[PDB]
RNA sequence: CGCAAUGAAGGUGAAGGCCGGCGCGCUCGCCGGCCGAGGUGGGAUCCCGAGGCCUCUCCAGUCCGCCGAGGGCGCACCACC
RNA sequence: UAUCCGGUAAAGCGAAUGAUUAGAGGUCUUGGGGCCGAAACGAUCUCAACCUAUUCUCAAACUUUAAAUGGGUAAGAAGCCCGGCUCGCUGGCGUGAGCCGGGCGUGGAAUGGAGUGCCUAGUGGGCCACUUUUGGUAAGCAGAACUGGCGCUGCGGGAUGAACCGAACGCCGGGUUAAGGCGCCCGAUGCCGACGCUCAUCAGACCCCAGAAAAGGUGUUGGUUGAUAUAGACAGCAGGACGGUGGCCAUGGAAGUCGGAAUCCGCUAAGGAGUGUGUAACAACUCACCUGCCGAAUCAACUAGCCCUGAAAAUGGAUGGCGCU
RNA sequence: GAAACCUCCCGUGGAGCAGAAGGGCAAAAGCUCGCUUGAUCUUGAUUUUCAGUACGAAUACAGACCGUGAAAGCGGGGCCU
RNA sequence: CGUUCAUAGCGACGUCGCUUUUUGAUCCUUCGAUGUCGGCUCUUCCUAUCAUUGUGAAGCAGAAUUCACCAAGCGUUGGAU
RNA sequence: GUCUACGGCCAUACCACCCUGAACGCGCCCGAUCUCGUCUGAUCUCGGAAGCUAAGCAGGGUCGGGCCUGGUUAGUACUUGGAUGGGAGACCGCCUGGGAAUACCGGGUGCUGUAGGCUU
């Protein structure tokens, strides 16, 4: 039976990674968080003051709180059967804007560009995402050059 | 794979071009199998080891079956494998006498696994070439190059043993 | 006579018969745990809304009015 | 070359029974709505459709079906979901109360609108109620195997047809 | 074989009232009719709420009434209530109204009368408006039951406010080790 | 038993708003009038309803529906303040 | 489709940590032992540790790298975009939050009716398989992970059987299948089935599974690599096998011959400072190069198929049986 | 003198940080000084074990009263487990 | 090693097996009981052959012998503690 | 072209040695009355401005080390899912998709924000 302590099997996870110990560059502490930001958790070893427990770093979640130098953050952990989210209050430094959110922000805006415009001229656009379909009927031009063989190589040991 | 009769296909195909690689370049084969759905997966598995090139990253452009043009002239083939021993793998120069070469490739796969209990998914067949009278290595070959050919038919055991399942008449061998 | 000791075996299985459902979100959340000065004074500034109000209505009349104006050009 | 397109649609047969089998084919299996074994869909190709099939590919027989497959598949067991009762497309009636918002009047929209994949696909091919075949007359060769190496499950692209027919 | 669960294949809804009175029951054969004949969904409302128990249909106050039919609009109207009309001592003016439920209780019965107000039975009701149209279908408050006091995230679960089934409230009954902090902790 | 709690106890015990005036409107203290169980989101259901849709003709034209875009009062219940 | 998380497989050790082989190079240091030195970083070696490039081989409790499978989020009306009010918070002005009031609709695929509350029994001995995995020589042993079984469950196949494969059962007719089969037992090959391989005085004969290895075999069949030979070979028989030379070390005797460093020339047609026999030691014998005869292929070394040796148990016996070439 | 003290050079930490090991740490989290008692008083929230009960341990705040620093700040015990 | 000579007989350092007449592991069966050691008595099987029949080997001249093959037909005793 | 002050990202920015630096800067530099501090005006603090780019600093250089980024290694190693595939086992081959890491060989060797100079 294992020990149920905090730190346990965090010997890699809070650890600076190669060549990139010491100062905790500023950046990091000089960006703002508000309420509902979309926000991934990820502990870190050199800050040990407000770290998240092993169970959250990987996790994202959102921004409820936001204290001085610190911002609660609600993320979601599973408990056996049943999603827990849970709110957690994490120090800046093991904290970054999760990215996930801001490309479909992105999308959002294209498409307000693309409703405001296409609605004078009447043309509808897709709006809509699609997969990728199959790749079409096309020609392929064998430009004087024939293809080339491919024998397959006879074996021989060479070790 | 597996088999039945095989048939010679022709296959080409390519690494799908991209903004670096515009006009990628053809790469052909010929690839024995019993229906072009796994020729093509047969020349996907010859380019993947070859080329770094896989179903993904590439296209088949045209795959297609290939007729012998002399079926009615009877032919020597040659054949270069590379099978799998239970043991090391190896090579070999195998030589059957056949009337087309997909003929001569499904007769190889046959006596593989006859003469080395070798199965289809372990040899690679390289290079198939007919082949003169002469540059024939093979013994067995070699006794039917000869224009005045005479033999007999022996003990000419019968079949029809259920016609008459039962009859007076002890049969016959002789002929 | 010993046991076995523990085990996982039948429990995903189990958990997912009655689903594995995320929890509930609703809209508007409770401000529990949220940091007591900001509390105080968003509480100090929804008690006194209602101050203010007599300006706020004429402002959305004079809006409703201008709104009315523009439509009235357009059409 | 004419390198032809690559195929809109496929049909998915699923050739495997319904006893111990792993949760992410079966959710997968139960998406297609291929609950018994020998049920069979339509399928629209695209990245995320393909690679669900990749992921229940040894549980399934599919590929691309001919024009005529098409035809015999819906004209013989072609099975609204009418009120959620699967009932049998008797008449154009039928179609229409259901599809007529989209243009598709008959036996004979619904399957131009399931062969060429059209823009009210989706809508056309959920009505269909899932294909009810019977077994493959002549047999199998293999359950358990792949196509291309000697069983019938995978992409048998072409030959789709040939498994229609012996089941059909 | 087929895989679906049968496990919510059964839906477990009532049909038909539980109880064997046969004048309620005839209602049921009226709103039956109507529900199915009429495209009023005021029917299948009123309809469904015949069936349920008498726990599902709560007692609906006079006060409550009032105030229901006070809002701005809903003037000229019937209230209508499958469970009864109780009386408020602590309200005194009441307006004129019209009225349908299964019961009205004595008190509330003259008050409503006194004020010039109009009582209906269900059967009146169909007759007078076999759609529902121009009424105001109410619902006495569901969880007012003191049951639902016990009900929730256990006493003794931090952040609960559910009374524990206690023989006896007073001074030594709880409130010891696990609500003072005092005596062990606190939830 | 229920209709009142809460405190170990001495005990205390569920209203608020608005308006006008008087005290310095002091987001505090006192005097007159009016409303009277607050508000947000969702809410079965009711309510209003542009507008169709025809009638054996061209228009007029009350009656009856059917639908109804749009907009309202919003039970219960839930979440929040 | 975007976007984070990771330190397992692999890989690495001319990157850290630890391990570890070899020689090059280095009076680095210095030594301890030498030999030639009175002694001398003098000359010459040496072994110690250290170092300069290299080099061999490693790591559950090492790692610069670093997968696959995998875990979060996100993919809109609770969203965007305007206008104005409230604050005892924050502040050069501004933030940030909370309020009102308007203005805008399908925002990846596939599927499915959702939500929600009360009472609540049995259970809390488990076991089995794929894969991963710890202890152990191993176990039908003990212990985890992952899914799926059996337990709760019949049915076709696996002769027999918890758990293998197929498939999951209302009561019946027709059809068709699976996995398995089709000499007879026993439904189906009573095909003019196709091509090979293999004979066993212990043949062989189908997931789980109920049985064998190293190592052998001109048994037979395929390969691979090298030869050889008309300058007529290859075997099969017949003729010589010497001298410089008791060569040198070794004497205990080795003039080819217990052993070992050597190891070339002559005559040459050609014979090794010698394969053996044997001798105290010789001798004597025996083992290339070439012919004479005969008359086309010959021969070597690997390799992998079947078969065989290897292969011993107690009531009489089990590819299921009969049998089968 | 291989080791005392002084001085110059190199030194990514190969040292040290009470203790096991792991992480973390260089004009520090090490060493040496100066001043100190934030190891003080008081509400709730949260995390960790978790049943998502307790205990312990911790995290972010908030209100007091202080410490220290030119100050920004840091500090309500021991860099973190 | 066996004067000489790897293999008549042997056989180191290494290695691959079988066996259940040793002992361990293990705990599947039996705790509403399967009588717990030895000896006597009696039958039957196995061969991993001591003798006996037929044979190959030798470092077998004979005699004595060990090594191996077919082989379990027939034997394998009397006493002292 | 380039610098100074405060920077962001933190080696394409590090290290070694070599060369070149106009003007303005930045420095070294000359002093200890006062401020401040040392065993010591070396450092620290303070008042200066005679010299000089020697050094720091900048820019460049090196078939330089290092770092950064491509190729190769390699569809190799590994690997998701599959089979009544093989194999006495150990292990291996196929199908289905995913796919690395050295050695070796190329290229690159700081970008840039705010405020203020100089080259008028
Ligand atoms: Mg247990
Ligand atoms: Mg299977
Ligand atoms: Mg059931
Ligand atoms: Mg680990
Ligand atoms: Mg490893
Ligand atoms: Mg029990
Ligand atoms: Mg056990
Ligand atoms: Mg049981
Ligand atoms: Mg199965
Ligand atoms: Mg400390
Ligand atoms: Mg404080
Ligand atoms: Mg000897
Ligand atoms: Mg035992
Ligand atoms: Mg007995
Ligand atoms: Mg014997
Ligand atoms: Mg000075
Ligand atoms: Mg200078
Ligand atoms: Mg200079
Ligand atoms: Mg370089």
């Amino acid at each position: 039976t294992n020990t149920k302590g905090k730190r346990r099997g965090t010997r890699y996870m809070f650890s600076r990674p190669f060549r990139k110990h010491g100062v905790v560059p500023l950046a990091t502490y000089m960006r703002i968080y508000k309420k509902g930001d979309i926000v991934d958790i990820k502990g870190m070893g050199t800050v040990q003051k407000g770290m998240p427990h092993k169970c959250y770093h990987g996790k994202t979640g959102r921004v409820y709180n936001v204290t001085q130098h610190a911002v609660g953050i609600v993320v979601n952990k599973q408990v056996k059967g049943k999603i827990l989210a849970k709110r957690i209050n994490v120090r800046i430094e093991h904290i970054k804007h999760s990215k996930s959110r801001d490309s479909f922000l992105k999308r959002v805006k294209e498409n307000d560009q693309k409703k405001k415009e296409a609605k004078e001229k009447g043309t509808w656009v897709q709006l809509k995402r699609q997969p990728a379909p199959p790749r079409e009927a096309h020609f392929v031009r064998t430009n004087g050059k024939e293809p080339e063989l491919l024998e397959p190589i006879p074996y021989e040991f060479m070790a | 794979k597996a088999s039945g009769t095989l048939r010679e296909y022709k296959v080409v195909g390519r690494c799908l071009p991209t903004p670096k690689c515009r006009t990628p370049p053809l790469y052909r084969m010929r690839i024995f199998a019993p229906n072009h759905v796994v020729a093509k997966s047969r020349f996907w598995y010859f380019v993947s080891q070859l080329k770094k090139m896989k179903k993904s990253s590439g296209e088949i452009v045209y795959c297609g079956q290939v007729f012998e043009k002399s079926p009615l002239r009877v032919k020597n083939f040659g054949i270069w494998l590379r099978y799998d021993s239970r043991s090391g793998t190896h090579n070999m120069y195998r030589e059957y006498r056949d009337l087309t070469t997909a003929g001569a490739v499904t007769q190889c796969y046959r006596d593989m696994g006859a003469r080395h209990r070798a199965r289809a998914h372990s040899i690679q067949i390289m290079k198939v070439e007919e082949i003169a009278a002469s540059k024939c290595r093979r013994p067995a070959v070699k006794q039917f190059h000869d224009s005045k050919i005479k033999f007999p038919l022996p003990h000419r055991v019968l079949r029809r043993q259920h016609k008459p399942r039962f009859t007076t008449k002890r049969p016959n061998t002789f002929f | 006579a010993k046991s076995k000791n523990h085990t996982t075996h039948n429990q995903s299985r189990k958990w997912h018969r009655n689903g594995i459902k995320k929890p509930r979100s609703q809209r508007y959340e409770s401000l529990k745990g949220v940091d007591p000065k900001f509390l105080r004074n968003m509480r100090f500034a929804k008690k006194h809304n209602k101050k203010g109000l007599k300006k706020m209505q004429a402002n959305n009349a004079k809006a409703m009015a201008a709104r009315a104006e523009a439509i009235k050009a357009l059409v | 070359f004419y390198v032809p397109a690559e195929p809109k649609l496929a049909f998915v047969i699923r050739i495997r029974g319904i006893n111990g089998v792993s949760p992410k084919v079966r959710k997968v299996l139960q998406l297609l709505r291929l609950r018994q074994i020998f049920n069979g869909t339509f399928v629209k190709l695209n990245k995320a459709s393909i690679n669900m099939l990749r992921i229940v590919e040894p549980y399934i027989a599919w590929g691309y079906p001919n024009l005529k497959s098409v035809n015999e598949l819906i004209y013989k067991r072609g099975y609204g979901k009418i009120n959620k009762k699967r009932i049998a497309l008797t008449d154009n009636a039928l179609i229409a109360r259901s599809l007529g918002k989209y243009g598709i009047i008959c036996m004979e929209d619904l399957i131009h609108e399931i062969y060429t994949v059209g823009k009210r696909f989706k809508e056309a091919n959920n009505f269909l109620w899932p294909f009810k075949l019977s077994s493959p007359r002549g047999g199998m060769k293999k359950k358990t195997t792949h196509f291309v190496e000697g069983e019938d499950a995978g992409n048998r692209e072409d030959q789709i047809n040939r498994l229609i027919r012996r089941m059909n | 074989g087929v895989d679906i669960r049968h496990n919510k294949d059964r839906k477990v809804r009532r049909k038909e009232p539980k109880s064997q009175d046969i004048y309620l029951r005839l209602l049921v054969k009226l709103y039956r009719f109507l529900a199915r004949r009429t495209n009023s969904t005021f029917n299948q409302v009123v309809l469904k709420r015949l069936f349920m128990s008498r726990t599902n249909r709560p007692p609906l106050s006079l006060s409550r009434m009032i105030r229901k039919m006070k809002l701005p609009g809903r003037e000229g109207k019937t209230a209508v209530v499958v469970g009864t009309i109780t009386d408020d001592v602590r309200v005194q003016e009441v307006p004129k109204l019209k009225v349908c439920a299964l019961r009205v209780s004595s008190r509330a019965r003259s008050r409503i009368l006194k004020a010039g107000g109009k009582i209906l039975t269900f059967d009146q009701l169909a007759l007078d408006s076999p759609k529902g149209c121009g009424t105001v279908l109410l619902s006495g408050p569901r969880k007012g039951r003191e049951v639902y006091r016990h009900f929730g995230k256990a006493p003794g679960t931090p952040h609960s406010h559910t009374k524990p089934y206690v023989r006896s409230k007073g001074r030594k009954f709880e409130r010891a080790r696990g609500r003072r902090a005092s005596r062990g902790y606190k939830n």
